[PDB]
RNA sequence: AUUGCUCUUCAACGAGGAAUUCCUAGUAAGCGCAAGUCAUCAGCUUGCGUUGAUUACGUCCCUGCCCUUUC
RNA sequence: GGAAGGGCACCACCAGGAGUGGAGCCUGCGGGACUCAACACGGGGAAACUCACCAGGUCCAGACACAAUAAGGAUUGUUGAUUUUGUGGGUGGUGGUGCAGUGAUGCCCGUUCUGGCGCGCGCUACACUGAC
């Protein structure tokens, strides 16, 4: 069965893409990009470094294309830096190209939902916690945190439990976005990790831990 | 004393491991032959590297370079229109175009 | 491992004095054809 | 219980190069990269941005997607194994052009700047660093075989091939040897492009895998197997 | 302006992708010297001389072109 | 049309050596799918769809409380307590938009000028079989 926020009992891998830099600007509304709109964002006063929705597209691509999504054991939540929280239906097949991804995001943010004929992409009311499973463990990706084997971590946790991973799609910033909800922060690899690799890094171990294959 | 791995001469960093002539060539305005002549006037044996140089040798080299004529360095030895042409070319091109 | 950024041009062109010379060659060739 | 070595300070592992063949290393070949340039200024041909032009060339624009190579390079380059200096990347273009990727490079994350780098590389045949000390991207002479290590195992990613465990596979292989993977960057096509070079083809899973996911999934196996962390 | 010399300045280039062209003994290749003798040529044409190789010198198997059957 | 028997060819096989294509110089000839339901799909110069867009120069940032100065004068472009000096001090608010003029209303968050190549030759290098 397709996993949804309504169902809380089933064990699953939750991945929260915190600090997602998705924003629509009309001159028609178009997703702001670091490269497409440099002069405009200079007028807005925001630095172009933190104007990159490409990272979220890359993280979504690897996560949705990851095995566990195919096995029906993964759901993705995206928290926009502006404060917009987005749920991603596991069944979706997001556009592989970024330009078509940008056009999808602007449709989502304005229409608040995407219907093709269960919302594929649905904007939902904060906080994240109410949507998350009732019994679930929360962790963040921290470089400074101790390095832990993702596989060995998952087995030592319970079976009824689910796991939430809060990954920062931000280009640069302090790793305190999800400190308020999380109970402990862990390190995944010894070297610095990009958000996409960390999501790819994490999901493979759960596949090994849960024998998704 | 200790071999000088690097030296500062005329506001330029010269490696010790290079010979004196081919180290002094690094200085702007100093080539291979000019450095050779400066050394020969300074009475420095060329086989020595730059690091073996004593302070007096370096100071004498400095005064050779700064006062060449005073030390008998030979005088022979020591050291809009385009736009108009473009416009004339454009006139040539347009006239030749009018011919064809 | 060490990391070095790649150097590239935003738009590749396969200074003006060379451009001036290039037009001369075309003008030299074009005129010679007309004379012939 | 043991006295520490003379020097414990961590030093950067050597940057693997095609000249060196002895060291055990990871080789990933992004075979069948769809990278083509055409004067409109030269632009890397894209499936979406350019549709009429590739129709004029007569090439199927389904096989006109360089971003698949971009994401595979991105996920592959940023993998910790590359940070450990145990992985070196080759790209075989659909045209037959072989491109050597130095592990030190940092390709742009956005596709638009990535396209600009390919066209510069394909025309100039090489890319120089900002500091101008090494050629990060260089086109090299085919076949791939001469560049590869003298003792090395070759495998491809085949959906139809038996499913294997990457971690168990790498452990059972010898140490002095190396391993080559030939990944199909094509959106859809038959998996015989590396048949001539490879000796046996392996499947990483039953369900279909994306090219980037398979590269990311495979390399995690080496890092766990080799304890790269 | 012209053609030489002196000094200084000191770049790209670390053997070159897909491909492609020529070549069997004084031959490939390297080096210079002379005259610009009605076409062509001006660091280009021609001539002259000096040093001097590897490999093959076998086949119609692939390709191509022929000969004979005054079959 | 077929068949048979022979010969020949660095425009064939075979074995190698030289180049050209990378760099510098010089030079001849020619000028409509969708690993991508939803989006994106006839487009081309960063941006600019008709008064736009891009880059710069002016004007706008006075709530209120207290105290002082102060009518014999604080401040104004000649005026008269509007300000000025010091201490404290709140607010996105000529906001927009969707709903049922009205509503503790859901949602979000400026002004005037000045400029705008394709095909080919030849020579030299990438050194220690070298350079001087
Ligand atoms: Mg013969």
């Amino acid at each position: 069965p397709v996993l949804t926020s309504k169902d809380k009992i089933t064990k699953r891998m939750i991945v929260v893409l915190a600090m997602a830099s998705l924003e629509t600007h009309k001159i028609k509304y178009v997703l702001l990009n670091c490269d497409d709109h440099q002069g405009l964002l200079k007028k807005m006063g925001r630095d172009i470094s933190e104007a990159r929705p490409d990272i979220t597209h890359q993280c979504l691509l690897t996560l949705l294309d990851s095995p566990i999504n195919k096995a029906g054991k993964l759901q993705v939540y995206i928290q926009t830096s502006r404060g917009i929280l987005i749920e991603v239906n596991p069944t979706v097949r997001i556009p592989r190209t970024f330009k078509r991804f940008s056009g999808l995001m602007v449709q989502l943010l304005h229409k608040l939902s995407i219907r093709s004929v269960e919302k594929l992409l649905k904007v939902i009311k904060n906080p994240i916690t109410d949507h998350l499973p009732t019994k679930c463990r929360k962790v963040t990706l921290s470089f400074d945190a101790p390095v832990i084997r993702v596989q060995d971590y998952i087995e030592k946790l319970d079976d009824d439990e689910s796991i939430c991973v809060f990954v920062g799609a931000m280009a640069r910033g302090k790793d305190n976005f999800a400190d308020e909800y999380v109970d402990e922060k862990v390190g995944l690899s010894n070297y610095p990790l990009s958000a996409s690799v960390a999501c790819s890094k994490f999901c493979h171990g759960a596949e090994d831990a849960w024998n998704i294959l | 004393g200790s071999f000088q791995h690097i030296l500062r001469l005329l506001n330029t960093n010269v490696d010790g491991n290079i010979k004196i002539v081919y180290a002094l060539t690094t200085i702007k305005g100093v080539g291979r032959r000019y450095s050779n002549l400066v050394c020969k006037k300074a009475d420095v044996d060329l086989h020595k590297r730059a690091g073996e140089l004593t302070q007096e040798e370096l100071e004498r080299i400095v005064q050779i370079m700064q006062n060449p004529t005073h030390y008998k360095i030979p005088a022979w030895f020591l050291n809009t229109l385009a736009n108009n042409v473009e416009s004339k070319l454009r006139d040539d091109l347009e006239r030749l175009k009018k011919i064809r | 491992i060490p990391t070095h950024a790649p150097k590239y041009e935003e738009n590749f062109n396969p200074k003006m004095k060379a451009q001036l010379k290039k037009e001369r060659k075309f003008t030299m060739k074009e005129i010679r054809k007309d004379a012939k």
